[PDB]
DNA sequence: ACAGGATGTATATATCTGACACGTGCCTGGAGAC
């Protein structure tokens, strides 16, 4: 029926009213201590006070890192920003790591702003422009004004054009019998189909037939948006949307990434603190979270411990499953988790702990009954001593072959010889050193 | 990008299972009469049935009397007309429909009392085919 | 196009029960690795779970990029299979991860339900308007058929295809509504006044009867990556053949699924995921380890199938060794398929499938003499001695290759073996590790 | 204005001293610190006196020893109209500009030009609009009615005032504001009729408005560069601004300074952790340093004897020995115990956590213990567990359930050595498996 | 002092009349020249 990968079997943290844990609930099992820790943090975040609060999920493989962090995530719902990320990531060919750093860490921040527009709307009527007196004279165009007649329901407006409006319209295509959309915010025309007031059959170009539009043809209507700050930042770094040659020329080059400087951070954070004192816009900050930090070198990790500092910053969420490792990028420094001591000092860490026979059994049995499908229960204590022995992830990744070689010979329970004939058929990281020791040439 | 009366479609479920029949319906060459409780339940149909280019018309007591009079008139003498909208006891009481046969109610459970006269205007003496009752 | 190295091979050859057969579709041995990899082809056709890492290992020459593309050809039509090798992630204007995303990307298949009208007739009259600069261009189609007549409306792009293949009034052409295309299947009317500007010799159609317009569902499969590309910039359409898509932002990805989403809600498009074969594995930094482990985690990922050939060796981009080069979490997350070498009989047999698929005619003797090369030696070098044997026997001016010839050809050109120690013999006069050489000869 | 949640530096208002430059034991925020704070007040007046240029102070010691928050001091008793520039250290090894080149615009940011200027501003209530048009279009008449609280006038317009009225549409009972020489107008709002909202202008209508400019010499530079336009100030492509085109605006600068028509502000320039710089960054520096136009940097540290990146030997701060040779140095101690409880109870005031006095107690024990930071960042986490069991006030028994949920370096050190087999060391071996 | 049956409320509809609106034909007093 549907697409299952790795996850989804969890929805939530699954704790009470009091934030104590139910053991088994929203699709986890165990680790207790953690999803309370996570609870406090996901109140910390909905409290909406703090800037640059950052924690670290420290343990084994296999021990409900990344779940947490999805749970996190589906627990805050999805009107706060929610940023995945790995650490491999940060390193790109176009800009220097520490504006991505920069920039992932303004794209965590959300805003809720109602806006208005001004909008000209309804079906075109007429359309003839004047002329100018002297059209080779060099400077000024050809035409000086455009007569626009549109028509809505109960409604009839006339308008007077610059060449600026009407270069755009017929950069829309507009013709007589067309239906507009006259946006007076940016200039933006949109043509949006034939009238459906004249004949339908008789068209070669697909188009699609809009009944007149109501009301009438001047409107002011609210609209509520949800934008982050990097997009106010990559829009006016780049600027698109005019009507000006510099902004129309801005669309038909190739988009690149650019250091963005300071003072247009700081003007878009007066512009949105002046949004704000009217009680127009409403700061939502968000999760950045990054996966797989000991793949960070000291430089981003230097840098990190400024950005953490500032009066903007998100919650950072990190992981990483090194006991004590050398930081990346430096020689001698040895510290826990891949993670220098200075960065260290400002976090707090939560250990994960790993699981017993039991708790694989059940984890077993809910992936399974995720998968739609049916195990037999010797068969699911032989999965849950091959998990034991091998791996927890290996018992988890062996149940869908189990399911196909039950399916080939007509069946529907998995029975114990499939999960033999799927031990036969395909190894294990053990199992394949074992080959690869005793080997002739190079396995 | 503009509101699209598709999305608008496939995001209220009854529609979209109203959607398919019709297009048999149409395709049987037939007459459907279909029964409404609220304003705006007869405010977006027509909307869907223009997008359809679908012969139809409107009857509801908000409207005047002497439209009433013409209006059945015209649904019993041209056949051509396709889709008669309603309320409930505006013109399921007395009013002749036996041109028609399949009548489709979209939220008629107020009363069984209402509902045995609704269909009671269109299964009466005069048909001369199979009334195939739809309850959405 | 050419007799390749696995043009041989045209599915897996297996049963309905997945049991490989002995010898089927040009594969030939290895039974539990064929019926590992039916059950993995199983696995991509139902379409119900994602990413799922699947490793193929063993030592040299034994078939693992032969199973892949038995995989590949079995898998049918309209499903996506991108292969890449480990080295063409390391790009000067992509960084690595943006490359492995776009190769994750380009293996989820979107099929998309459309609606078209064809309309095939016979053209009575054009009438065609356009400004003085010919910038604005509109008119009139009047199209006919033995029972109707219809007079169109054209646009800008539609007269733009009749201006190109010249429409002469009278010619029988079909138009796809959707498509836009114009197809000028042949003339009817035969005018008698004709002047000499013009050379083809269309042919003679009859005028179509029938309705003139009819409506017709076409169905088309189309990748999330060109979708992506598409959506990323004005002009994308071209930067899916350039390849000039410089490390598209996130935000269209995020809205692109959100809509891929949004289309499957409404059963106007469905998804099918496809393998992305990751050839050479081994040739990856440790970067590329840990964006592939959460990318794995995703819902839209594909089946990954990586292939290598090397024992306890050196990760990447680290200062320890790893088995098969690859470190352990990543080894935790993914499923091993063993491959293991090869008998004589195997031997003789796929040397006698590729000679079969050269076209070349072998003696018993020389097929036994080949075995017997193919096992002391290895077996690749044996089935390239078979075109230069054929080679060799065609200038004898006689089409069957003997044992002279096989004698020939293992005379004249040399194995690594015969090559190491003739090398080893006489090392001073190649150059050395150290740069020295003796080249005069007294 | 300058929107913020809560800073970890928020707490601090500038430097707590007097007139002659002696430390409170406890204002504006700063606990403790007496001799780093009488130093970083010197070197205030220093900054403030305008007359000395390119000197350099270097600001080491422990790490969570009071370093950034003497900056952010410095910072805010600077005031306005005085630039500032921080920077870290890993901030300069960019991929479009040389590092001597981000070096260079860090150096120039930090210099200002004060610019008084004069200009005519009339502002006032729209009254009436009077627009009239012929048929033919030739000419357009009109006249415009406006007023303050203390006047009333009626204008002729011009054809351009009237093209530019109609642009930005004003309607009666707005309140706006015009420039004749410019022909803006800026719709200040609606005036008070409520048939945003802002109130009627008194005075004259006509007024003069000296605005005093304060423009950076890195502004000057990319302005005067003709290569690039004044978007490279906010895209940030300016890419290698050339050598030749420095001394113009320096020489131009020495002619407005000497003529009277501008004024040099000198600015402070502060790098953090300027231990990543390179060993190249470290000789464009010494010469950096020597120039007339040069602001007072200040750098800060906390390793000791490390070794200089880009090299292969030790030097102490990480730093060559020529670079401290034209640095002075103020040096941070560890803090006591005392200053600790100080210092959390300001950050639990800052964050209007009210803290009973055992578990003040109890979190200035353990901040003794092991961090400061890890004190200062439990009192959020055991605040949300007071509002779990929903009481105002944060009692012993929450710090104790914090303590226990978050841990801190010395636990995760002994828990990490005591199960080592679990975790991934330096050589990639780990041990999923639970059994055997 | 509590239970049980009355109205009260809410939140949509529905039908239907009441007291305003707007639109049109056509004459006599306003406009122009003197
Ligand atoms: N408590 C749990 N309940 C259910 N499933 C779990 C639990 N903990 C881990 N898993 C599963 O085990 C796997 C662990 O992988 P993940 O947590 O993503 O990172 P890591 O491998 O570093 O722990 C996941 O696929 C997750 O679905
Ligand atoms: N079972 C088989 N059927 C057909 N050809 C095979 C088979 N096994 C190996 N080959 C041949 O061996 C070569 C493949 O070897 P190779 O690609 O090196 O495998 P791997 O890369 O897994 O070591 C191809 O020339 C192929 O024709
Ligand atoms: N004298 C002080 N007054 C107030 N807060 C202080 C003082 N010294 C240190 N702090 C606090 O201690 C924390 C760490 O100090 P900081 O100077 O930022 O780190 P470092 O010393 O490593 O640069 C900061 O949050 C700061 O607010």
């Amino acid at each position: 029926v549907t697409r299952t990968a790795a996850h989804t079997h969890i929805k939530g943290l699954g704790l009470d009213e009091s934030g104590v844990a139910k053991r088994v609930e929203g699709g986890f099992v165990g680790q207790i201590e953690a999803r309370e820790a996570c609870g406090v943090i996901v109140d910390l975040i909905k409290a909406k006070k703090m800037s640059g609060r950052a924690i670290l999920l420290a343990g084994g493989p296999s021990t409900g890192k990344t779940a947490l962090a999805l749970a996190i995530s589906q627990e805050l719902g999805p009107k706060v920003p929610f940023c995945p990320l790995v650490g491999s990531e940060l390193y790109s060919v176009e800009v220097k790591k520490t504006e991505t750093l920069m920039e992932n860490f303004r794209r965590a921040i959300g805003l809720r702003i109602k806006e208005t527009k001004e909008v000209y709307e309804g079906e075109v009527t007429e359309l003839t422009p004047e002329d100018a007196e002297n059209p080779l004279g060099g400077y000024g165009k050809t035409i000086s004004h455009v007569i626009v007649g549109l028509k809505s329901a109960k409604g009839t407006k006339t308008l007077r054009l610059d060449p600026t409006i009407y270069e755009s319209i017929q950069r829309e295509k507009v013709s007589i019998g067309d239906v507009i959309y006259i946006e007076a915010n940016t200039g933006a025309v949109k043509r949006v189909g034939r009238s459906d007031a004249y004949a339908t059959e008789f068209d070669l170009e697909t188009e699609e037939y809009v009944p007149l539009p109501k009301g009438e043809v001047h409107k002011k209507k609210e609209i509520v948006q949800d934008v982050t700050l990097h997009d106010l930042d990559v829009a006016n770094a780049r600027p698109q949307g005019g009507q000006d040659v510099i902004s129309m020329m801005g669309q038909l080059l190739k988009p690149k990434k650019t250091e963005i400087t300071e003072k247009l951070r700081q003007e878009v954070n007066k512009v949105v603190a002046k949004y704000i004192d009217q009680g127009v816009a409403e700061l939502i900050p968000g999760v950045l979270f990054i996966d797989e930090v000991n793949m960070l070198d000291i430089e981003i990790f230097t840098y990190l411990n400024k950005a953490l500092e500032s009066n903007i910053a998100p919650v950072v969420v990190l992981a990483s499953n090194r006991g004590m490792t050398t930081v990346r990028g430096t020689e001698d420094v040895i510290s826990p988790h891949g993670v220098p001591p200075d960065l260290i000092d400002r976090l707090l860490i939560v250990r994960t702990l790993p699981y017993d026979k039991d708790e694989i059994r059940t984890i077993i049995e809910r992936r399974a009954t995720v998968e739609r499908l049916q195990v037999e229960s010797s068969a699911l204590d032989l999965l849950a001593t091959m998990g034991t022995e091998t791996s927890l992830r290996y018992a988890l990744q062996l149940l869908a072959p189990c399911g196909i070689l039950a399916q080939t010979s007509n069946r529907k329970e998995i029975v114990v010889n499939d999960v033999n004939e799927a031990k036969l058929l395909f190894l294990d990281a053990k199992r394949s050193t074992k080959i690869l020791e005793t080997s002739a040439n190079y396995l | 990008s503009m509101p699209s009366m598709d999305r608008f479609i496939t995001e209220s479920a009854k529609l979209r299972k109203l959607d398919e029949l019709l297009v048999k319906l149409k395709s049987e060459g037939h007459r459907v009469l279909i029964y409404f409780q609220m304003t705006k339940m007869m405010d977006l149909m027509e909307e869907y049935l223009t997008y359809r280019q679908y012969n139809h018309i409107r009857l509801d007591g908000s409207s005047k009397l002497e439209d009433r009079r013409d209006l059945v008139h015209d649904w019993q003498t041209n056949p051509e007309i396709f889709v008669f909208l309603l309320s409930t006891r505006a013109g399921g009481l007395g009013i002749n429909l036996t041109a028609a046969d399949t009548v489709i109610f979209y939220d008629s459970d107020w009363n069984p009392t209402i509902d045995s006269q609704a269909m009671d205007r269109a299964h009466r003496l005069g048909q001369t085919r199979q009334v195939t009752v739809y309850r959405l | 196009s050419l007799i390749a190295a696995h043009s041989h091979i045209t599915g897996l050859g297996l049963d309905e029960n997945l049991q490989p057969r002995p010898t089927s579709e040009g594969m030939v041995g290895q039974l539990q690795a064929r019926r590992a990899a039916g059950v993995i082809l199983k696995m991509v056709q139902n379409g119900t779970i994602a990413g799922r890492a699947v490793l193929v290992a063993g030592p040299p020459s034994t078939g693992k990029t032969a199973l892949a593309m038995g995989v590949s050809q079995s898998l049918g039509k309209d499903v996506p299979f991108t292969a890449i090798a480990g080295s063409e992630i390391f790009s000067l204007e992509l960084s690595k991860t943006e490359a492995l995303t776009q190769a994750f990307r380009k293996s989820i298949g979107i099929k998309i339900k459309e609606e078209t009208e064809l309309i095939e007739g016979e053209v009575v009259e054009i009438q065609i308007d356009r400004s003085i600069t010919g910038g604005h261009k509109q008119g009139k189609l009047t199209i006919k058929t033995t029972d109707m007549e219809t007079i169109y409306e054209l646009g800008n792009k539609m007269i733009d295809g009749l201006t190109k293949e010249k429409v002469l009034a009278g010619d029988v052409i079909s138009i796809d509504k959707a498509s836009g295309k114009i197809t000028k299947l042949g003339r009817s009317f035969a005018r008698s006044r004709d002047y000499d500007a013009m050379g083809a010799d269309t042919r003679f159609v009859q005028c179509p009867e029938g309705e003139l317009q009819k409506r017709k569902t076409v169905v088309h499969t189309v990748s999330l990556h060109e979708i992506d590309v598409i959506n990323s910039r004005t002009q994308g359409f071209l930067a899916l053949f350039t390849g000039d898509t410089g490390e598209i932002r996130s935000e269209v990805r995020d809205q692109i699924n959100t809509k891929v989403a949004e289309w499957k809600e409404e059963g106007k498009a469905e998804i099918v995921p496809g393998v992305l074969f990751i050839d050479e594995v081994h040739m990856l930094d440790i970067e590329c380890f840990s964006f592939i482990n959460r990318a794995l985690e995703d819902e839209f990922a594909p089946i990954v199938m990586m292939a290598t050939n090397r024992g306890v060796s050196k990760t990447r981009g680290t200062n320890y060794k790893s088995p098969h080069g690859l470190p352990l979490d990543l080894l935790d997350r993914s499923i091993i398929i063993t491959t293991k070498s090869y008998n004589e009989q195997e031997i003789k047999t796929i040397l006698s499938i590729r000679a079969q698929e050269e076209e070349v005619e072998l003696s018993s003797d020389a097929l036994d003499l080949l075995t017997k090369t193919g096992v002391e030696t290895s077996l690749r070098y044996s089935s390239n001695l078979i075109s230069v044997a054929q080679q060799i026997a065609m200038k004898r001016k006689n089409n069957t290759v003997e044992v002279e010839d096989v004698k020939r050809a293992y005379l004249l050109f040399l194995d690594s073996a015969r090559s190491v120690k003739y090398v080893q013999e006489n090392e001073s006069q190649y150059i050395d590790d150290q740069g020295n050489v003796q080249i005069s000869i007294a």
